[PDB]
RNA sequence: AAAUAUUCAAAUGAGAACUUUGAAGGCCGAAGAGGAGAAAGGUUCCAUGUGAACGGCACUUGCACAUGGGUAAGCCGAUCC
RNA sequence: GAUGUGGCGGUUGACGGCGACGUUAGGAAGUCCGGAGACGCCGGCGGGGGCCUCGGGAAGAGUUAUCUUUUCUGCUUAACGGCCUGCCAACCCUGGAAACGGUUCAGCCGGAGGUAGGGUCCAGUGGCCGGAAGAGCACACGUCGCGCGGUGUCCGGUGCGCCCCCGGCGGCCCAUGAAAAUCCGGAGGACCGAGUACCGUUCACGCCCGGUCGUACUCAUAACCGCAUCAGGUCUCCAAGGUGAACAGCCUCUGGCCAAUGGAACAAUGUAGGCAAGGGAAGUCGGCAAAACGGAUCCGUAACUUCGGGAAAAGGAUUGGCU
């Protein structure tokens, strides 16, 4: 675009310093946290960090749990879905 | 110089609650008077948002004084505590209620 | 347009110390010739015909030129220094005294 | 703020005060004699007054 | 009292700058941005410009088509000045006029 | 001095009470008016037109020790 | 001997580079050598008297010594929390 | 704290308004629940006050060989109250939008109804009036003096100005930024409601009362702390004008000193400050500091690199008065 080849946020933050490794991890958690997320209930592209774990949906007000840096994760998706299905073969 | 101001009274340092507006005498003089921090807005609980019909200042103000009752209050219930348009939501919360409830009531023994 | 004037009757009142106490023609004489003086020869501001009619103790200039306020007082200022070692005899007040004008203004 | 205002020390200021005075001349024929030259006057700008 | 001032030097060189003059590059500068600061110029383009347009359609001197488009450029910086803006709308409203009068 | 009014049957309640008054007719003025002082309150009544405020002052109570001021 | 710096005339007094007044020259240069409050000191503030000691010069001057006076709150603070 | 007068209420515990909500009253026991007290920091932006800039105008002052309708200065309006008034935020009603719109520093208004039209609300603030000129300020005159009589004291303008406030936003975080006295509200409806009176007594008006303690003044190159009238140190508020980014330096206003023992010569030698032809670090353990470069605009910009930087690389040129 202007000086900029790939991307950054936190790249152009360090200067010269932390390094390559160092960055991967933490340019995924932090886009995560910039990342508006759709909203369960309202369905609009809304929700923002409201913060460590917390989310919140400004429109509806909806607040809703998640993990620390991004709305879900995929041990969310896996603990969930075990559950539901013991739930339903045990209510049978 | 320029018309000076000082700490006026007494208590010399400058906290949130002696931060000061100046003001002109008739004398043509400026000093600053302590004023009272500006007022926030009273909240409704579920929304969020300022509660509207509602005049906000000090509580000193805002309790049994030179203001009339009606200033205190807005004439719906839940006038000054909740904002409104939340108050038809709890009467709509208390309509459905009742009406299903004899619904599941009569199901269940039958 | 119209009528646009700047009335001056020039007044010479005895008050104040500093020599004696007196008047004297030469206060009113110096009143016309420093007024044609500086407001005459100009690009700038002004551009002006000076018209005079004296009075008994009073002389009267009416000029088809700028007002006759604030400038009037700021130009007898000048007037006092520069010939005559005299004044300091005049500048009482109280009302609209001392040399009173009378702004002749065009519409608008 | 007021200039410490409390009534303990506000007392010894004024005892102090009334202390540092010089002796008075006619006690010195009332004494017998011996020189009264008291000592008990302080000056504030040379040592300190402990309370 | 005890002496005196010193705005009559000061204003007429205050008029010297209401009147060109003096603005070569030794004089008139200390650090860079500093003497206004060049985030607020970039904001009067945003301002000035977004008046005039809205002025325009809610008038109705223009569509409110010809609106949308020209918020956009706005926004992109196309128009640097209260003119070029001005031949742009001008040019707009020729162009979809040329159009109109075609489509009927 | 908090409230000034325009009712002559307010202000002519007030005055016939003990509490005091005062009266000012000098130059066309914000001071010119009739006052009436009550106790903890001050209700001013601004008559403007000339003949009607002599009769207001005429109109004053002869026990009352009103200011002619 | 750091802190840009004094000088002239008058007043008074036994006595005046230094006091006091004028005139003049300056200086801090409004993040002040400024107007005030905190803290601290405790009467130092001011009058009047006034040079024994003290202001490492001087001195009739003093933040000195002597003699007097002065701090008034329903609304400012403490208090109350 | 006492009360009396008026009004409030017989539809028994007020109406009007589409509503948002309006108003001189307009029951309310136990209890409940909320909100107020009540909140970080930074950034930009909005509006306000004062200060700054400036024209006209009414007074006094100065320049005043000479020139200048020039220059300087007073021109003020409170707490508190009335009436009126704030946009953002928010909310009500109309209406039904695709050639989808308005709109933020993060995409947020509207598809659980927008843009647009008409309202409503928070009342910072200004206005005009009350305060309140009866004051104060500037003049003239008077000694008629410990004080006399008169006026005038007004009306505009401008913004990246300065300071502070206040508003609503935005950035930040594995950081998400107190609590209580103080306190009203609603929900709650027990209980008590009368007529020639009883009920309201969160209303207006009237009557009385308000105790305890501190208040001098300095706040520092001299009232504090360092034995001390010590060049040191010591928390905070106000912050003019120019040049200029500047709350930099320098000069000055306003406020404050003129007391830094004084005089004479002004030697070497010191200490502190400058400058030197030609040469240019050969000096020296060592470029130690003196010295030079320096601000900005334009041009130009490296091997290398975690691609963010180096970078103001280097290196050059330019820079006034005035019209």
């Amino acid at each position: 675009m202007t000086k900029r080849t790939k991307k950054a946020g936190i790249v152009g933050k360090y200067g010269t310093r932390y390094g390559a490794s160092l960055r991967k991890q933490i340019k995924k958690m932090e886009v995560s946290q910039h990342s508006k997320y759709f909203c369960e209930f309202c369905g609009k592209f809304a929700v923002k960090r409201k913060a460590v774990g917390i989310w919140g949906c400004k429109d509806c007000g909806k607040v809703k749990a998640g993990g620390a840096y991004t709305m879900n994760t995929a041990s969310a998706v896996t603990v969930r879905s075990t559950i539901r299905r013991l739930r339903e073969q045990t209510e049978a | 110089m320029v018309q000076r101001l000082t700490y006026r009274k007494r208590h010399s340092y400058a906290t949130k609650s002696n931060q000061t507006r100046v003001v002109k005498t008739p004398g043509g003089k400026l000093v600053y008077q302590y004023t009272k921090k500006r007022a926030s807005g009273p909240k409704c609980p579920v929304t969020g948002k300022k509660i509207q019909g509602i005049p906000h200042l000090r509580p000193t103000e805002y309790k049994r004084p030179r203001l009339s009752r009606n200033r205190r209050t807005v004439n719906r219930p839940y006038g000054g505590v909740l904002s409104g348009p939340a108050v038809r939501e709890r009467i709509i919360r208390a309509f459905l209620v009742e009406e299903q409830k004899i619904v599941k009531k009569v199901l269940k023994i039958q | 347009g119209g009528k646009k004037k700047g009335s001056v009757s020039f007044v010479i009142d005895c008050s104040k110390p500093v020599e004696d106490k007196i008047m004297e023609i030469a206060s009113l004489e110096k009143f016309l010739q420093e007024r044609i003086k500086v407001a005459g020869g100009k690009a700038g501001n002004l551009g002006d015909s000076v018209t005079v009619t004296r009075d008994k103790t009073k002389v009267t200039v009416t000029s088809d030129g700028a007002f006759s306020k604030r400038y009037l007082k700021y130009l007898t200022k000048k007037y006092l220094k520069k010939h005559n070692v005299r004044d300091w005899l005049r500048v009482i007040a109280a009302n609209k005294d001392r040399n009173v004008y009378e702004l002749r203004y065009f519409n608008i | 703020m007021p200039s410490h205002k409390t009534f303990r020390i506000k007392q010894k200021l004024a005892k102090k005060q009334r202390q540092n005075r010089p002796i008075p001349y006619w006690i010195r024929m009332r004494t017998d004699n011996t020189i009264r030259y008291n000592a008990k006057r302080r000056h504030w700008r040379r040592t300190k007054l402990g309370f | 009292p005890q002496k005196i001032h010193s705005r009559s030097r000061a204003r007429r060189a205050h008029e010297a700058k209401q009147k060109g003059r003096h603005s070569g590059y030794g004089k008139r500068r200390g650090t860079r941005e500093a003497r206004l600061p060049t985030k607020i110029l970039w904001m009067r383009r945003m301002r000035v410009l977004r008046r005039l347009l809205r002025k325009y359609r809610e008038a109705k001197k223009i569509d409110k088509h010809m609106y949308h488009d020209m918020y956009l450029k706005v926004k992109g910086n196309m128009f640097k000045n209260k003119r070029v803006l001005m031949e742009s709308i001008h040019k707009s409203k020729a162009e979809k006029a040329r159009e109109k009068t075609l489509s009927d | 001095m908090p409230k000034q009014i325009h009712e002559i049957k307010d202000f002519l309640l007030t005055a016939r009470r003990k509490d005091a008054r005062s009266v000012r007719i000098k130059r066309t003025k914000d001071a010119v008016k009739f006052k009436v002082r009550c106790s903890k309150y001050l209700y001013t009544l601004c008559v403007f037109d000339a003949d009607k405020a002599n009769k207001l002052k005429q109109s004053l109570p002869p026990g009352l020790t009103v200011q002619e001021v």
